[PDB]
RNA sequence: CCUGGUGUCUUGGGUG
DNA sequence: GGATTACACCCAAGACACCAGGCACGAG
DNA sequence: CTCGTGCCTGGTGTCTTGAATCC
């Protein structure tokens, strides 16, 4: 019961931060993965 | 301490959580809600 | 507690009732007085409590000319003026009543 | 290595504060007061645990 | 009678006449509670009006105070306050009544009371759990710090319970980091930690062969002596009592310039009180408390040995629960003083004017009731202006929506260490709880673990005068502190009642 | 004259020291008691004169030689603060330090006190003692309306009306002049006397509604 | 509708769901700007326009 | 004869 | 030296102090 | 009828000294 109540909230700080990590990153309409500053982060989504 | 008394309102108007000395406070006793701290935390105004 | 127009000492009025003036009462003769005197001639609303130890010594009691008075608390600055008719008398006296209100 | 050290003590003589400059040098074990104003001097023994306020006391004692 | 007399002087030139005005507090009495009315009316209030009409359901308490007046040429029963009874206590008014007459008062014979009426709000004192005072605990430190071990103790009177202050003495030196090894302690208002042989030497035994003589008691135990080695060498040019008590003095938070001739004399008040005052108080007793320093280093070493595990702070032996009385005598004396103090500001000026003062006109009976009243509707445990650093939820309403909510409400114990600081160790259940508190019954959420409940059986010690026990001791062979040595006493045990070391004895068995 | 008196380098120092709000002239009188008790014995306070000024919030002037009379002055005084805090004043700022320093019949003050709280009000002319002085002020009235007053729960202003006063609840004293409810009323306006010391004469700022009226 | 529940609209890409809930469905309000200094210092009185 | 405003800041106890 | 420490929701329970001045009532 | 004392309301202004890890 501990556990459960305490490590959901380590888990919920994580979450938290992945995404403001990544919420900007979309994929173009020239198949580049790319973020709001246009910067490349990969030249193809999953590589496939 | 006239002009330093001046100072100090100002500063503590715009943010009282100010580090190595004592926040202004309320005659209530609890610290005096300041802009800053209008904006941080979860019930401030960009997260809330 | 009252201030005396004429040297600016600061004492219990009924003290100025009892004893008089003990710098002034010479001339003043408040010790003989009625209330109507002593409140013509002492002021309750004084302000800069200036305790005198040494009045022979200070600077601070010859600037408030009192460097020829008694020990005591003193006023920098007493409100009102004698009245006319008392700054009178004294001039027969031989004393200039040199105003304490600024 | 001597550790020149400056105090907010009081100059017993000249009466100036946050002058008083102390120089403890602990391979000889000798402490040195000095006044950055009116330029007095006081040396003092000493140990490998003194600190300016140690030597400053013991110039209180040797006043009086 | 913790501060039983105001004093006040003036040496009259104004012919001297000293004149001491002094005012001394005696008996206590108390009366049943009472309800007064606007009108001025009075009469036995019982609960259920309380509840009704938002009262306070409270005794009225006066104290004796009595006047003297020394003068040299060279009262009767003043009202303090009012204090909230506990419901069924030994001074409620339905306590007697019996069950006829309590149908008559609305009250019911199930309500078993244990809760104080608040502004008709019904308010259940929650036990605090705290630390217990005057035990010696060793814990380790982590490896980014020079101190390895440190000993720790919080000393607290017998008198009252309550707290004074907090002493420590840590380990320096890391594992073959730290070069010279040696120990310093921390004495409060001290700015800077003091070496051990220093302190050794400022209580009045000065040479090495007697100081190693109070710590270790076997002189084979090289390790232990080889440990101690450095803290000699570096306490070695302090070689008499007074540059000891000087060197002290030059850092306790005091003011610059107090020379010698009496920066001593303010180090010995220092050392004779605050440090470790548990165990006296008294001048010319410096014996006891260099015995126990001793001791206390001879643990610390045990530990940075490996030849004894540290503390366990969990272990439920080292706890203690405040419930009511304790927790309304740490507020009451707070209170007192602020009481004590409007006294004295009051009667500086009611002299000036030399005119009898009537007393009940110097006793604002606001200060004890409105404190009382707001820390207990509220939970804030201080001086209302503090309301923050003091600890919250102390007071609770009592929850009265079945039966056994409230048996369980009224059996609750709190540990006020947070919500900060996540890890395990206060909130597990540890296996010194069997029996003391329910294995089972806990919350939900972030108290989880960090608010229990008492065991069926339990039972809470009332507390009991340590002095008959010294005398059932002393009158079966334990034999002074002064007749001890190691050499001789190889072999026998230490005996301690409420952690101050008392005697010696060398048949425990029959004992 | 005055400027004989000014001060030297051979007359005493002055410092200043930071005291609790409000206690400035409880630390004066305490440090008077304490020189008097002590004159003529062994260890006189060495201080000549201690002042504070109501202008100066907080501080207590002290004169003497040495700065060791200053700390002696306050020792164990519980309305000073226990920092190192004195200052040394200048001598070219001693006079100012001693500075003692209105009011004309046909002039506006505001007063300071009672149901005409924060008025506009000309001084019709001071007593012969000189403390009161008579105010000529726009009169707020019920003329009798609910009796069987506040400055929260006062009335409107207006000019009072005597035939208003006959027909609802008087003493005609002249020309214009009328005493009611013991109050002098001449021409339409309150004839009282306050106290100078309840009366603002400095930095009076007519209102809107006080330039419309006047 | 909180943080956690923004991001799931994002992740639908139900951009224009997420604009209406936060402002038609809320707080709306209008502001004039001036198009040179940008700032909010426009005094508007829509009866005299 | 359409419009129509009732608080906040905490603390504590709970729900998933 | 600070900053970090899950999310949402429900509900009950609370609130400036001291000093000075003026006015009214009671007693002589 | 006058003076003194007590109570209430309004205005102005603070201070005896007394949870833990990480970057
Ligand atoms: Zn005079
Ligand atoms: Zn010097
Ligand atoms: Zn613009």
């Amino acid at each position: 019961l501990i556990d459960t109540a305490v490590k959901t909230a380590e888990t919920g700080y994580i979450q938290r931060r992945l995404v403001k990590a990544l919420e900007d990153i979309m994929v173009h309409y020239d198949g580049t993965t790319r973020n709001s500053l246009g910067d490349i982060i990969q030249f193809l989504y999953g590589e496939d | 301490e006239v002009e330093q008394l001046l100072q100090f309102h100002v500063a503590t108007y715009m943010d009282n959580d100010i580090a190595g000395q004592p926040q202004a406070l309320q005659k209530s006793g609890r610290p005096v809600k300041a802009i800053r701290a209008r904006l941080k935390g979860k019930e401030g105004r960009l997260r809330g | 507690e009252r201030a005396c127009m004429l040297c600016g000492i600061v004492l219990p009025g009924r003290v100025f009732m009892q004893n008089g003036c003990p710098n002034c009462d010479s001339v003043l003769n408040l010790r003989d007085s009625d209330q109507a005197t002593v409140n013509e001639c002492t002021s309750s609303s004084f302000e800069g409590l200036v305790a005198v130890g040494d009045n022979e010594h200070s600077w601070v009691a010859k600037w408030l000319r009192v460097d020829r008075f008694q020990p005591g608390l003193y006023a920098v600055r007493v409100d009102g003026r004698l009245p006319s008719d008392i700054v009178a008398a004294l001039e027969q006296y031989g004393v200039y009543y040199r105003p304490r209100d600024g | 290595i001597k550790q020149k050290l400056e105090t907010q003590f009081t100059c017993l003589f000249c009466n100036h504060d946050n002058s008083v400059v102390c120089t403890l040098d602990k391979k000889n074990s000798i402490g040195l007061l000095e006044c950055k104003k009116c330029n007095l001097s006081f040396q003092a023994p000493i140990n490998s645990l003194s600190q300016p306020i140690d030597i400053y006391s013991d110039w209180i004692d040797a006043c009086e | 009678w913790e501060e039983p007399r105001l004093i006040l002087d003036q040496p009259a030139q104004h012919d001297n006449i000293n004149k001491r005005y002094e005012i001394r507090f005696g008996k206590i009495y108390l009366s049943r509670p009472t309800m007064t009315e606007a009108d001025g009316t009075t009469h036995a209030m019982f609960p259920q009006e309380a509840r009704l009409r938002n009262l306070t359901y409270s005794s009225p308490v006066y104290l004796d105070m009595e006047k003297s007046m020394f003068t040299s040429i060279d009262g009767n029963k003043v009202h303090i306050g009012k204090v909230p009874i506990m419901l069924r206590s030994k001074f409620c008014s339905l306590r007697t009544l019996d069950e006829v007459d309590l149908y008559k008062m609305k009250e019911c014979p199930y309500d078993m009371g244990g809760y104080f009426v608040i502004n008709g709000s019904e308010k259940v004192l929650i036990a605090q759990e705290r630390s217990a005072a005057n035990i010696v605990q060793v814990f380790k430190k982590a490896a980014p710090s020079p101190i390895s071990h440190v000993a720790e103790i919080r000393s607290a009177l017998e008198k009252g319970s309550r707290l004074i202050s907090t002493m420590q003495i840590k380990l320096y030196g890391r594992e073959d980091k730290g070069t010279g090894r040696t120990i310093k302690a921390t004495l409060p208002y001290v700015k800077q930690d003091i070496p051990i042989v220093i302190v050794f030497r400022a209580l009045g035994v000065v040479p090495d062969g007697e100081i190693l003589q109070h710590i270790c008691y076997d002189e084979n135990d090289w390790q232990m002596l080889e440990m101690l080695k450095p803290c000699i060498e570096e306490g070695f040019v302090i070689q008499d009592k007074e540059v000891a008590l000087d060197f002290i003095g030059r850092r306790g938070s005091a003011a610059l310039g107090i020379r010698r001739e009496k920066r001593i004399q303010y180090a010995k008040d220092i050392l004779q009180k605050e440090l470790l005052p548990h165990i006296t108080q008294e001048e010319g007793f410096e014996t006891r408390k260099t015995f126990f320093l001793g001791y206390m280093v001879n643990r610390l070493l045990l530990c940075a040995l490996e030849r004894k595990d540290q503390d366990d702070r969990d272990h439920f032996g080292k706890k203690r629960l405040d419930l009511a009385g304790p927790l309304l005598a740490n507020l009451f004396r707070i209170l007192f003083r602020k009481l004590t103090r409007e006294i004295y500001r009051y009667m500086q000026r009611c002299i000036e004017t030399d005119r009898d003062f009537n007393l009940n006109l110097a006793v604002k009976s606001t200060t004890i009731t409105s404190g009382l009243k707001y820390s207990l509707a509220t939970g804030n445990w201080g001086e209302q202006k503090k309301a923050m650093s003091s600890r919250a939820g102390v007071s609770q309403v009592l929850n009265r929506y079945t039966y056994s909510s409230t048996l369980s409400h009224l059996r609750r114990t709190n540990t006020p260490i947070g919500r900060d600081g996540k890890l395990a160790k206060p909130r597990q259940l540890h296996n010194t709880h069997w029996g003391l508190v329910c294995p089972a019954e806990t919350p939900e959420g972030q108290a989880c673990g960090l608010v229990k409940n008492l065991s069926l059986l339990s039972g809470i010690s009332i507390g009991s005068p340590s002095e008959p026990i010294i005398n059932f001791l002393e009158e079966w062979g334990m034999e002074p502190l002064e007749d001890y040595d190691p050499a001789q006493h190889t072999k026998s045990t230490r005996i301690f009642v409420n952690g101050v070391w008392t005697g010696i004895h060398r048949d425990p068995s029959m004992l | 004259p005055q400027r004989l008196l000014i001060p030297t380098v051979d007359d005493p120092g002055i410092w200043g020291v930071k005291v609790r709000l409000g206690k400035e002239k409880d630390v004066v009188r305490q440090i008077l008691k304490k020189k008097l008790a002590r004159e003529g014995t062994k260890n006189p306070l060495e201080i000549y004169s201690a002042f504070q000024r109501d202008s100066f919030k907080g501080h207590v002037y002290i004169e003497a030689r040495k700065a060791e009379a200053i700390n002696d002055a306050l020792k164990g005084n519980v309305n000073v603060f226990s920092n190192n805090s004195k200052f040394l004043v200048g001598i070219v700022e001693y006079k100012d330090l001693l500075r003692p320093v209105k009011l004309t019949r046909g002039s506006y003050v505001r007063v300071k006190n009672g149901k005409f709280k924060g008025d506009l009000a000309q001084v019709d002319e001071v007593l012969e003692n000189g403390l009161e002085a008579r105010l000529k002020l726009v009169p707020r009235l019920d003329y009798g309306k609910d009796l069987s007053y506040t400055s929260k729960f006062r009335p409107a202003q207006r000019l009072f009306s005597e035939a208003e006063a006959r027909v609802h609840e008087i003493r005609r004293d002249r020309d214009g002049f009328v005493t009611y409810g013991g109050e002098e009323y001449y021409e339409g306006f309150l004839y009282k006397t306050f106290r100078l010391q309840n009366l603002i004469v400095n930095s009076i700022n007519p209102t809107l509604n006080e330039l419309s009226l006047f | 509708f909180g943080e956690m529940e923004r991001d799931c609209m994002i992740a639908h890409g139900a951009a224009g769901f997420l604009k209406e809930r936060l402002m038609e469905a809320s707080d709306a309000f209008r502001v004039h700007v001036c198009g040179i200094c940008g700032l909010m210092s426009v005094i508007a009185n829509l009866k005299k326009n």
